[PDB]
């Protein structure tokens, strides 16, 4: 009686728990995080094959209004997209102490030929006046065993970020023309591809996919 | 580091890269302004004619382009120092009269020191840059 | 009251949820898988190109049967597979009066604007039972344009039509020598929403300005 | 403070016990997830099919059942023409009236015990849609254009291959292929599609004349 | 509720003892017995000295026995008790590259500069396979100068090496002629984070400074 009732109201309640949760799990499957990264990506690599929609120089602002803004003028703290692109992007995906670990793809230039890389993020200075192009410290560090020895490297080095390219731009710090260069996929921040450049030449010689450790 | 003849050669090289292409010039111009302004807010007063208020209003773009103009005058006769000596002249009477204190052109060289490197990217030398910035700048100033 | 009580609490708990989870729909609205999809599979199909001459219509989308574009959405099922008159293929909608396409129009040749709105209004639409495959538009083209100080409209009436097999509006200037560019835009995106746009020359179909609309809609 | 210390002594076990039930009910439906699993939907519609075949109809010649809660046989030629014969109208049934068996690139295949004709052993048998039409005016028919092949050794390379026609009949579930025109009256085969789906098929590899069984194959759509 | 309440109150007191302790830990950890007593020993070691030759090892602590250092840490078993390939004796950590060392340059010749902080940064190394015997340093000297009124950082690229048997890392200035002096560095206080340092002219060993640092490192 008093309990067989109250226990119905109960057992009608969680079963209206349940439902309720269930719409909320639709909800959340569709605005998954990853879900809409994973599509961005894709989104990119078709971006990739397509011909560019802005001059050498500009950045996309994207949108169902395109415009194109000029690459030094992406996260300066000032609004030039109509859709305020140019300031959304600002989130750094380099902090102090983090750590990439890049794994050969070709490579016919490095000194060393190593199978992995790892950087390591030592620290960032954003000038407050010029905070679109963020300056890192960091090392690069190599550990390659052949049989005549064992070689252990870690090379300070100076390096940029353009949020305008979503781009690394790593600094050689040995006596060879060779740069790092790591192409962020525009929605992914925990992979990107780095290449190495002769800071000359431009020829693209060794490349190296990175991820977040 | 000094302005050498080489290095000064070699800043001449660097502000062709950068400059010399009137794509994204009134850009570049702005890019340093917007630094400048960002530095030492208080120096928009001194630009009131030419809308230092709003550095997108095409007065101040003209303004911008005028001074990049002046400044490429001085750097492509660093192999001049003639025709380098009268532009300095030029500027600094176009100059005095205004009340801008060291402070503003250490702003101005900030300025152009990070915006430089952002348009070149790839090869450039902060420390000729400087040397030569000083030099101009301290014609400029007296 | 045992703990009757504390299952009212339960229940306005449950409202409580409810009444977020409706408020998270206008949230949800702005995600759309399948138009994604779409959009990107446009997007690839357009970097892929076609083996098909041009006026020419190809069937499926990995199919390799060609058409005339006269023959497509007429009534009649001209591919092996029948795409030619398919439900996506068909659809009439990005044409349907009362639309009102608005975007940015950004030029670069013959006019020297800066950039500025422009709307291309749909007024109305023909579509000949005896010849379906092509639907004749009626339509307004607005700009407003800042042009000396102060805000002024600069519109235009016009005509053209609407081709389903490569999904293109063309509308040019009625009756109107007096210097108003034509407008072809592309609903290549996917949907019926979106079109990637041109201001150009009637004669030559040189584009004069980009420009990219959404419907939006409603004044 | 004190207070604040206490609500967040209550505040912290309820998260405890909120995680022991979550343990607890992990346990519980590790405890379930043991008990095997539901059946491949396959695997049913089969059996149900075997069990529908072993039952049989009390149809006539030239009929076949309409299937549904209350049986009704009617002709051959009634299937799929438009018109509902059957009370319930499972003629005319989009799943019944399914043109897929005799879809062009329908290949069904499978390993063929011989009886006669053939004396060689165990081999594959397939036979292939090349060609099909429905006539508008006489649609219980689906008239196809086949070819019916042999899987052959590395060695022999000399296949042997027979060109036929025919058609796929709706009510019966059945595909009827015989010599083509003017090809040598060899083979003839007799598909039906009695396992609930459009996919698998008994065969036979019969004499068009005598319809007499040459061998047996059990056909998998591939 | 009897008397459980009370033993919740000894609960809340236990988590704030746990928490009070886990807050202790940082403390404790400025003591590390091990390390002190193991410093000892190598100061006391040093004032000892040893009976043996220039560019020897002696075994033990205690032990009789010399080897070439040029047989220290190589792989092979030298010492009757194996000492020269002990662990201690050849952990490479010392010049781990990455590893950046920090201290105070006091001069006393040479240059006519006040105390200063200096770096020496590792920045790699080679052990050959073949000639385990020491261990091949490349490093970055770094110093920071407040010479005229405002800082200046005056940094060189070195190269050296270092060996285990004295402990000693050298580091000359790699092609520099440039009046950079050259860095000589002694692991001598019992672990691998520690050295007592000198800035020295690198053919005559003239100490021109004195320099102790210490490993903190990150920048
Ligand atoms: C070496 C860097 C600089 C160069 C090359 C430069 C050059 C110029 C030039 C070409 C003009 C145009 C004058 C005319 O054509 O009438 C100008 C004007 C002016 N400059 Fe500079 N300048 C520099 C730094 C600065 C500094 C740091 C300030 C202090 C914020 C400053 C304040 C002004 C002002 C207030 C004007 C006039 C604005 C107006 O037209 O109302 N300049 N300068
Ligand atoms: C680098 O590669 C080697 C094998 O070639 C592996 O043993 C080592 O762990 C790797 N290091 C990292 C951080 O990936
Ligand atoms: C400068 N003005
Ligand atoms: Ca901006
Ligand atoms: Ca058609
Ligand atoms: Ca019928
Ligand atoms: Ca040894
Ligand atoms: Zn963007
Ligand atoms: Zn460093």
């Amino acid at each position: 009686s008093h309990d067989e009732e109250i226990d119905k109201l109960n057992e009608d309640a969680l079963k209206l728990t349940h439902e309720i949760i269930e719409l909320q799990e639709k909800l959340d499957r569709r605005s998954d995080a990853k879900r809409i990264q994973r599509a961005g990506s894709l989104k990119a690599r078709v971006e990739a094959l397509e011909d560019p929609s802005c001059p050498d120089h500009e950045h996309q602002c994207g949108g169902d209004d395109p415009q194109c803004v000029s690459d030094l003028l992406v996260c300066d703290g000032i609004k030039d997209c109509r859709n305020g692109d140019d300031e959304s992007h600002c989130h750094n995906p380099f902090h102090a102490g983090d750590d990439f670990v890049g794994d050969v793809v070709f490579d016919h230039c490095t000194k060393r030929r190593p199978e992995n890389i790892t950087l390591s993020v030592e620290s960032i200075s954003v000038a407050a006046f010029f905070p679109g192009f963020p300056k890192l410290h960091v090392h690069v560090n190599i550990h390659k065993e052949t049989d005549e020895d064992e070689v252990e490297v870690s090379l300070p080095s100076d390096a940029i970020y353009s949020f305008a390219e979503d781009k690394l731009i790593v600094y050689p710090s040995e006596d060879d023309g060779l740069g790092l260069v790591g192409q962020f996929d525009g929605y992914n921040f925990d992979r990107f591809v780095g290449d190495i450049i002769h800071e000359a030449s431009k020829e693209h010689c060794a490349r190296f996919i990175f991820h977040r450790k | 580091s000094e302005c050498d003849v080489l290095t000064r050669l070699k800043v001449k090289a660097q502000w062709r890269r950068a400059y010399s292409h009137g794509h994204n010039r009134e850009d570049f111009a702005q890019a340093i302004w917007r630094a400048l302004f960002a530095q030492v807010p208080d120096s928009r007063t001194l630009f009131k004619r030419v809308h230092g208020h709003d550095t997108t209003s095409p007065e101040f773009q003209a303004h911008a382009l005028r001074v990049l103009a002046g400044f490429d005058i001085a750097i492509s006769t660093l192999d001049q120092p003639d025709a380098l000596k009268a532009e300095l002249d030029h500027l600094e009477k176009q100059h005095e009269g205004r009340h801008i204190p060291d402070n503003y052109f250490d702003a101005f060289k900030t300025a152009l020191l990070h915006v430089l490197p952002a348009q070149l990217g790839r090869c450039w030398d902060k420390d000729a840059w400087s040397a030569c910035f000083d030099h101009i700048a301290h014609g400029i100033k007296g | 009251d045992p703990r009757l009580a504390a299952n009212g609490l339960r229940l306005i708990g449950l409202e409580r949820k409810l009444k977020a989870l409706k408020a998270r729909l206008h949230e949800a609205e702005k995600i759309d898988p399948e138009g994604f999809i779409k959009e990107l599979d446009a997007r690839v199909s357009h970097v892929e190109g076609t083996h098909c001459a041009k006026k020419e219509f190809q069937c499926g989308g990995y199919d390799q049967e060609c058409i005339s574009d006269l023959f497509v959405c007429d009534g009649h099922k001209d591919c092996h597979n029948g795409h030619d008159e398919a439900e996506d293929v068909c659809d009439t909608s990005p044409v349907k009066p009362g639309n009102i396409f608005s975007g940015t129009s950004h030029w670069h040749d013959c006019l020297l604007r800066s950039d500025h709105v422009t709307r291309v209004v749909i007024k109305g639409t023909i579509r000949r039972n005896y010849f379906k495959s092509r639907i004749w538009v009626r339509a307004q083209i607005e700009s407003d344009l800042i042009h000396d100080g102060k805000k002024e409209l600069s519109d235009f009436d016009s005509k053209g039509y609407y081709n389903f097999a490569n999904r293109r509006l063309v509308l040019i200037p009625i009756a109107q020598d007096d210097k108003h560019l034509s407008v072809i835009c592309d609903f290549d995106r996917g949907d019926s929403r979106r079109a990637s746009c041109h201001r150009v020359l009637e004669g030559t179909l040189h584009q004069c300005a980009n420009l990219s609309v959404h419907l939006q809609g409603h004044h | 403070t004190y207070k604040d210390r206490r609500f967040q002594y209550i505040l912290t076990n309820q998260h405890l016990f909120i995680d022991k039930l979550e343990r607890d009910l992990h346990e519980i439906d590790d405890e379930f997830k043991k008990l095997g699993s539901d059946v491949k939907d396959q695997t049913v519609r089969h059996l149900k099919a075997r069990i529908s075949n072993l039952e049989g109809d009390d149809c006539k010649e030239h009929e076949a059942p309409c299937g549904g809660d209350v049986p009704q046989c009617i002709s051959d030629l009634f299937f799929c023409d438009g018109h509902k014969d059957c009370k319930n109208g499972r003629d005319e049934d989009k799943e019944v009236c399914s043109e897929v068996p005799a879809d062009i690139g329908s290949s069904f295949a499978g390993v063929v015990s011989w009886q006669a004709c053939e004396e060689a052993t165990p081999h594959h048998a397939v036979v292939t849609i090349t060609a099909n039409e429905r006539k508008e005016f006489f649609k219980p028919r689906i008239w196809v254009r086949a070819i019916l092949a042999f899987e052959e050794e590395e060695h022999e390379h000399h296949i042997k291959t027979f060109q036929l026609r025919g058609y796929y009949s709706f009510g019966d579930r059945t595909l009827a292929l015989g010599p083509e025109r003017g090809t040598k009256p060899v083979y003839g085969v007799r598909c039906h599609f009695d396992r609930g789906d459009d996919d698998h098929a008994d065969c036979q590899i019969v004499n068009p004349a005598s319809l007499f069984v040459c061998g047996n194959f059990a056909a998998e759509r591939h």
